[PDB]
């Protein structure tokens, strides 16, 4: 999962 | 300091229900699991509280009754009361220590707490004060309430943004992977202000929200949030930290644009998050000339593949995504189209009601 | 050895959702399908017992069998569309399930590493309405014992009797007995039925007018309802005999409403002790009083109009007890009939013999 | 508790 901020 | 009061079974149960709403958890100070009872003047109140938040009730006495307080067990008050006949008049009373509880010829005697010792949230000032329909406030809580973090470091997203700007009101909530959005017009012009509401209190007044015609008044202060409805009253302290502003969040140019029935869209991503992995719930979505082909697999080399007929013109491109978090934006747009804004295999997705921009949904994808 | 057949999904649901009842080892986690002549065959299995339902193949289809994972297969069948036609087939060690533009490809085990129940031979057989095996279960299983040290008390006897089926189901504090006229002449026969087995039996029926056949082996039970077959083992071991746990003559007679008397219990049970659930009865002309206290010294007091014509006494009982038997009771009016302070009593619908209950009481 | 059997 990439972290959106 | 001799409480007492009458009053009809189906005038308390509602009431009984609804201040019990914060109670639960790992009951540690024993007072907590009581609900605080105070008669004056016509009214009768009934207060639940954890600390962080409080429910309040008042039940108009039509019968005479005699001022004072006291807490009582919650969980076996209610029981008592749900127990009794249908049309059933409550006798209460303070007697020493014990509170009794009489109906016809059935008796309770409940030990109590003093009512001195019940806790309060210290005494606060409004800054902002708005009235609103309760199924605005219920449909701005639902489109994002299931985008909030749960026990994240970073405490500020283990609840909800509420913020005030012009004639709406708006919600965000997100946990660092995804973010939901929604505002709604309020009909009257308001100051920008923005508060964090605890997810335990974002949960107790969207339970408080019956969607009746009783209107709901919001008031906010610096450090707590009330709201008002009909003979409830709900407030909470609020979450002091920095949210993340929506604006930053939300894909600049999402230039690929994809359409396709939201229903249609649901059920073949729910079909193939059966064969994905059960940790990681990734998804492969591949598109292309009006087609989305969504691919799972797990570590059993098991494999789901769906092929759909949608609108897209856009260049070919690979994404992956949790799935749970895709199926939970769709849940939540209940509509005929949806409509998905991409960028590329790396950056978040855009997904909002084809005929609708009310809510906004934005996802990060995970790395193939 | 290239299984392959053609299904409408709603003729695959239901009997995908029933087959899975004994489920929750590897194969164990399985279903067998088995295509043969026109006939699908799926089976679930606990060891303990097994459920069996057959699907009829109207479309062209390939004998064969396989085993595939209940949970994933049903959720895929349960989420394709209303309507859709599931085409099954055995690739490799791999099943795969195409519907529309879905394609789903499934992990397998053998299907001869699938476990089977040992051959047997069936003593006695009967038909009833399902209607008539729900009544007779509903009666009684709560009384069954959960992992009491007597093996025996974890499952519920089966007695067919003249014309009658009986249950009988007790964890040696409480009994309950029900039984029922089937309209056939029947050997003497009993059997335990498991625990597990009688919940199972009890989701296979629907209610329906599809009657249910019985066969009763020494070591097995079987019941045919429908398309579906079930089959447990039997437990082992010397079941209480209910004409001898009966109370012989409870001269003391009360009489009431069976929800008056349930509310009562159950506002009295709020402020017992939640480890001893004792409540205290004390009957007295046309009156019952219940009284429950616990450690915090809170009280409950219930004071009720009832019949009763018969010597002041006092009694005591876990109120679990007595609200479960006037929960299975569901009727008008309730007999009680006692005997003394230390003696079982006896509870019962007050216009129907059909079903009998009998409680211990405490020492309070 | 007493026993029934």
């Amino acid at each position: 999962q990439a972290d959106l901020f | 300091s001799h409480m007492k009061f009458t009053v009809e079974r189906e005038h308390l149960l509602k009431p009984l229900q609804q201040v019990s709403g914060p109670l639960g958890g790992r009951p540690t100070l024993p007072i907590l699991g009581n609900l605080l009872l105070q008669v004056a003047d016509g009214t009768l109140s009934l207060t639940g509280t954890d600390l962080e938040m409080e429910m309040v009730a008042r039940v108009a006495l039509v019968q005479p009754h005699e001022p004072g307080a006291t807490t009582v067990p919650a969980r076996k008050f209610f029981d008592i009361c749900r127990g009794l006949p249908e049309g059933a008049e409550i006798a209460v009373q303070l007697e020493g220590e014990r509170m009794l509880v009489r109906s016809g010829r059935s008796r309770f005697s409940l030990s109590t707490l003093p009512a001195a010792d019940f806790p309060n949230l210290d005494d606060w000032q409004s800054e902002v004060e708005f009235t609103l329909p309760q199924a605005t406030m219920k449909r701005l809580i639902e489109a994002t309430q299931f985008s909030m973090a749960h026990q994240d470091v970073r405490y500020y997203l283990n609840g909800m943004l509420f913020e005030t700007e012009g004639e709406e009101l708006r919600t965000v909530a997100t946990d660092g992977h995804r973010l939901a959005v929604c505002s709604m017009p309020i009909g009257q012009s308001l100051p920008s202000h923005s508060v964090i509401v605890p997810r335990k209190g974002v949960i107790e007044l969207m339970r408080m929200l019956d969607g009746g015609d009783n209107p709901l008044r919001v008031q906010i202060g610096s450090n707590n949030i009330r709201a008002h409805v009909g003979d409830f009253i709900f407030t909470s302290k609020l979450v002091d930290g920095r949210f993340p502003d929506y604006r930053r969040v939300l894909p600049k140019n999402p230039d690929k644009h994809l359409e396709a029935g939201c229903d249609l869209l649901k059920q073949a991503f729910a079909r193939a998050a059966i064969l994905s992995n059960e940790k990681f719930r990734g998804v492969r979505l591949y598109v292309s000339e009006n087609q989305l082909k969504i691919t799972a697999n797990n570590p059993e080399q098991e494999e789901a593949e769906e092929i759909l007929d949608v609108t897209y013109s856009g260049a070919e491109m690979e994404i992956g995504f949790n799935v749970s978090y895709v199926l939970d934006v769709l849940n939540a747009l209940k509509c005929e189209n949806v409509r998905m804004m991409l960028t590329d295999s790396v950056s978040s997705v855009q997904i909002e009601d084809a005929a609708s921009q009310s809510a906004a949904y934005v996802v990060m994808p995970m790395r193939l």
